[PDB]
């Protein structure tokens, strides 16, 4: 992990993880972080089928107690892998799935709220927004200007305006989130 | 105005306006940000004067003469006030608006308290007018307030 995260630095490690998990695999291909790691490697490394059919047959795998943590996570870059095209619906199987079996996820949450505003069924990505939003303590910007729009789209000025307000305290470097939904709430409020 | 004889509006354009009982341009003060809540000071024997207190979007209160030359006090807000309104006898304030609080003033800015908190926008909090008899003799301590919440409450 640290090899494909340290960037072009070497240049070199991250083919030598390869060549390392691909051994592991060899002697052991049951270890859950070993493939999530190739997969990964597989991700960085523009490969396409590979990838896919990795994670496919980690998906056919069931639920072990000790590794469910990175099974998670896999299930969220399969989401991610399906959400990238057009087939939403297994997007929505596996968020529901991760929804199931976690109930604090921050990223998940937020890929539904997308699908869902992008489905302009505005009451239901309105609140997984804002769950997101409470996961994420007040700190991110962009799900907020998203529940922002979604609040001035849905016809509920006051609390776009509340997250608008507490958005420009915040960032004070954010002028397209003032001309855009804060101004039209405020002159719709009367 | 309590005196009968001026009028103060005020438009979300940022216009305050000030005119007589004919409706003419008395004076006019151009803002940039909309126009809630105006008042006028209540007349009193030690003040005798009447000023017009209107309370910006930009978390301000501004108090503004006949001739529409500020008084230059532009106290500042942590919150967005809502309504303004003046005590009889003028000698409280209470402000409501952004963070669901009902709070009280003195005429010159200072805190009291807060009366309640609604978790919803107040849209209009009133105070109840008392009457003194000639030489009457009272603490009039007791105080009442009515409140109007967003969600559809109306408490006192």
């Amino acid at each position: 992990y640290v090899f494909f995260l340290g960037g072009p630095r070497y240049k070199g490690g991250l083919e030598q993880g390869l060549k390392n998990l691909n051994d592991i695999l060899k002697t052991n291909n049951d270890y859950i972080p070993a493939m999530l790691a190739l997969a990964v490697g597989k991700f960085i490394q523009k490969k396409s089928t590979d990838a896919k059919n990795l994670l496919k047959l980690l998906w056919k795998r069931q639920y072990t107690t000790e590794y469910g943590e990175d099974l998670e996570r896999a299930w969220l870059l399969s989401a991610d892998s399906f959400i990238a095209i057009q087939k939403y619906d297994s997007a929505e199987e596996i968020l529901k799935k991760c929804l199931k079996y976690n109930q604090s996820c921050g990223k998940a949450e937020e890929y539904m709220g997308l699908i869902k505003e992008k489905e302009q069924s505005y009451v239901d990505a309105a609140t997984h927004y804002e769950k997101a939003y409470k996961l994420t303590n007040e700190k991110s910007a962009s799900i907020a200007f998203r529940l922002s729009f979604n609040y001035l789209k849905a016809k509920r000025y006051v609390d776009c305006i509340n997250i608008c307000k507490k958005i420009l305290v915040l960032f004070p470097n954010y002028p397209k989130i003032e001309k855009d939904c804060l101004e039209k709430a405020r002159q719709a409020l009367k | 105005s309590w005196d009968g004889l001026y009028l103060g509006f005020g438009t979300m354009g940022g216009i305050i306006g000030i005119r007589n009982r004919a409706l003419e341009q008395l004076a006019e003060i151009q803002r940039s940000f909309p126009i809630w809540c105006m008042d006028w000071t209540p007349i009193t024997p030690d003040y005798q004067n009447s000023v017009l207190v209107v309370g910006v979007w930009e978390q301000s209160i501004a108090h503004y003469n006949i001739q529409g030359q500020q008084l230059g006090s532009d106290k500042k807000l942590t919150y967005d006030p809502i309504d303004i309104n003046f005590s009889t006898q003028g000698e409280f304030l209470l402000v409501s608006g952004t963070n669901n609080k009902c709070t009280l003033y003195t005429r010159e800015g200072g805190f009291l308290i807060d009366v309640a908190t609604k978790n919803d926008w107040v849209w209009n909090n009133k105070l109840k007018p008392v009457i003194k008899e000639a030489g009457s003799v009272a603490v009039q301590d007791q105080l009442h307030v009515a409140l109007t919440t967003n969600d559809g409450e109306i408490s006192m």
